């Protein structure tokens, strides 16, 4: 059991609760551990984890760079001659139960890291440079069939049923992108162009981007732009929503903004766009719509129906909304924010670290707590849905900006104080607003052609 | 619906200061609006103070800067801090909270104010 000096090879230092602690028998969960602790069970001599790399390649970069995890595993690689006795049979041995095995799970490891993290390397050019000339370094015929699996995943990395029903007009026509409005492009249509931007959205978000909340950190748009691009998409829609509603002053014509809102929710539920109904939820409510006291008497009650029922999938902590979720049937856009929500409760009540005898440790099991959690949004990011594109309708939805330049809290207080214009606090008489819609406010309903 | 316990309130000068507090028996972080209402004798009963979950609030005209609503959500409470009080402000105060879909509203049992 030869083993180079602690003083020339790092990983060789002996196991110790100040270095690795395991949960609470035949291969051991990790709770928690020094960097170098981590990176050598990643790469144990004596045996694979498979699930302990698939954890690890999610989460690392809460506690060190890419370069930085590139540098220790080559470190790890470039095993020195064992410390010798006073006196080739235990260095054979060595070379056999410990160089041979180690060097194979790192390049397990740099394996599964292009394999499934390959973004590391499109983000950054020089890692994958480090890594390509690394991996030429590589000698061996057992291990030159894993340098080339590697070198075969980079170059392709490098390289990237039926038919949808008919697309729903209503008063805007195909081609005129000037006259899109709440009102004027169909309900159907609206709700499925929405689902299928959602669900793009929704499917482009990486596990990584949610881990040690880094989306509200300084390098948020390297780290996370397909989270960003999510919660920025349901905060804009959702204050179109509320905009759309406060800013038609006229009684008559925001009853039907709002109906024609609650018919969207309608199809968004069709569609098991859960994410979708959850947004208009949501705008309703806001501090600015849900006052609207003189609104909501006049929407009609089969539609007051569907508010209420999406509503309850929202009370009790989402409890009828997870039941929901479990039975339906794919394609579905699964509510994204209640992951964020249990994300960032785990993140704010467990440590960064354990600390044992004075010593600082990564706190892992943290890490795996968090990591579970954006597994079960995998298990939904590969359900296309059967809709057309309309690019022109899709492009429109990506571009709303209801802020403009100002910020989230001068304009709620500008939709709230819009909504004390157009109803009155309840000792003031109801004012008369003149119409600013030209066309009818009938909708078309939403039963598809 | 939501039961709603008030306290606070009684006998006060001109210019003085009081403070109502109004306990609800859930979460009140789920609670959409809270506020309160009075009702002044012979006069019919007013809004007098809103507070939304994002801190949007609402006055009557007759109490702006004098009185303030906020929240204590550990304690599950709406305050309303009334401040500089006039013989006007006598009236049984009243808690209430509008939430959910239906909208349904709740009301507190109703607190007496004497400005004298």
């Amino acid at each position: 059991m030869r083993l180079p000096s602690a003083d020339v090879y790092r990983f060789a230092e002996p196991d110790s609760e100040e270095n690795i602690i395991f949960e609470e028998a035949g291969i051991p969960i990790i709770k928690a551990g020094t960097v170098i602790k981590l990176i050598e069970r990643l790469t144990y001599h004596m045996y694979a984890d498979p699930n302990f790399v698939r954890t690890f390649l999610t989460t690392y970069r809460s506690f060190c760079k890419p370069q930085e995890l590139l540098s220790l595993i080559i470190e790890r690689f470039e095993i020195p001659e064992p410390e010798p006795t006073e006196a080739s049979a235990e260095l054979k041995r060595f070379r056999k139960e410990y160089i041979q095995p180690v060097q194979l799970r790192v390049l397990n490891v740099c394996r599964h890291w292009v394999e499934h993290h390959f973004y590391d390397f499109e983000r950054d050019a020089y890692l994958l440079q480090r890594m390509e000339e690394f991996i030429g370094t590589v000698r061996g015929k057992a291990m030159k069939k894993w340098v080339e699996s590697i070198t075969k995943i980079i170059q392709r990395k490098k390289i990237a049923q039926s038919s949808p029903p008919t697309v729903e007009w209503h008063i805007s026509r195909p081609g005129h992108i000037e006259t899109f409005d709440l009102l004027t492009l169909h309900p159907i249509e609206i709700a499925r162009q929405l689902t299928l931007l959602e669900s793009d959205l929704y499917r482009a978000v990486q596990p990584s981007e949610l881990v040690g909340s880094v989306w509200t950190k300084e390098d948020k748009e390297i780290n996370s732009p397909n989270l960003l691009k999510m919660i920025r998409h349901t905060t804009n829609l959702t204050l179109w929503f509320e905009k759309c509603i406060v800013e038609t002053e006229n009684l008559e014509e925001r009853v039907a903004v709002v109906s024609r809102i609650i018919e969207i929710l309608q199809v968004f539920q069709e569609l098991n766009n859960f994410n979708g109904v959850l947004e208009v939820v949501s705008a309703m409510n806001s501090s600015p719509v849900y006052r609207l006291d003189h609104t909501f008497e006049q929407i009609p009650s089969r539609q007051k129906k569907i508010l209420e029922e999406a509503h309850e999938l929202s009370e009790d902590h989402y409890k009828k909304y997870l039941a929901k979720l479990r039975s339906i049937n794919p394609p579905c856009v699964p509510f994204f924010g209640i992951y964020l929500t249990n994300i960032l409760k785990t993140e704010e009540g467990n440590p960064e670290v354990l600390k044992r005898h004075g010593k600082e440790l990564i706190n892992f099991s943290k890490r795996r707590k968090v990591a579970e959690i954006t597994g079960e949004i995998q298990q939904y990011q590969n359900q296309p849905y059967c809709l057309r594109v309309e690019s022109d309708i899709k492009r429109f939805f990506e571009n709303l900006n209801p802020m403009g330049n100002s910020m989230e809290k001068e304009f709620t207080d500008y939709l709230f104080n819009k909504s004390l214009e157009i109803e009155p606090r309840n000792p003031k008489p109801l004012p008369r607003f003149p119409k600013k819609y030209s066309y009818p406010l009938k909708s078309p309903g939403v039963r598809p052609s | 619906q939501v039961q709603l316990v008030e306290s606070g309130g009684g006998l006060v000068q001109p210019g003085g200061s009081l403070r109502l507090s109004c306990a609800a028996s859930r979460s009140i972080s789920s609670i959409n609006i809270m506020g309160w209402y009075r009702q002044a004798p012979g006069k019919e009963r007013e809004s007098v103070a809103s507070h939304t979950r994002d801190g949007s609030t609402d006055y009557a005209d007759s109490v702006k800067g004098r009185f303030t609503i906020s929240r204590d959500n550990a304690k599950n409470t709406v305050y309303l801090q009334m401040n500089s009080l006039k013989p006007e402000d006598t009236a049984v105060y009243y808690c209430t909270t509008l939430t959910g879909f239906p909208r349904i509203r709740s009301w507190g049992q109703g607190t007496q104010v004497t400005v004298s």
